[PDB]
C-alpha cells in the first residue's frame, strides 16, 4: 500500500516518541568533546 | 560529570587571581621604594 499524509504525521509522532534527546546531548559534552574552536 | 562541566570556568577565575597577586607583589615593590625615598627626603629637609 501507500502513505498519505496523516500516516506520516502519526507515524513521526509514534517513533519520535519513543527516542531520548538528553543523553545525546549529554555526550556532546563529555570530556573528549569539551572545548571546541 | 557536574564537575567535570565547572572546571571549564573555575580555571579562568584562579587564572585571574594569579595575575592579581602579581600586580600586588608588583605594588609591594612600589610602596617599598617610594617609603624609602620618604626617609632620604626627611633627612633632606632635615639637612636644610
Amino acid at each position: 500500500f501507500r502513505l498519505y499524509w496523516d500516516d506520516l504525521k502519526r507515524k513521526l509522532s509514534e517513533k519520535l516518541d519513543s527516542t531520548d534527546f538528553t543523553s545525546t546531548i549529554k555526550l556532546l559534552n563529555e570530556n573528549s568533546y569539551v572545548p571546541r574552536e | 560529570d557536574s564537575i567535570s562541566y565547572s572546571n571549564f570556568s573555575v580555571a579562568e577565575n584562579f587564572q585571574k587571581m594569579k595575575d592579581y597577586y602579581k600586580e600586588i607583589e608588583k605594588l609591594k615593590i612600589k610602596i617599598l621604594q617610594l617609603i624609602e625615598a620618604i626617609k632620604k627626603y626627611q633627612q633632606h629637609v632635615e639637612e636644610l
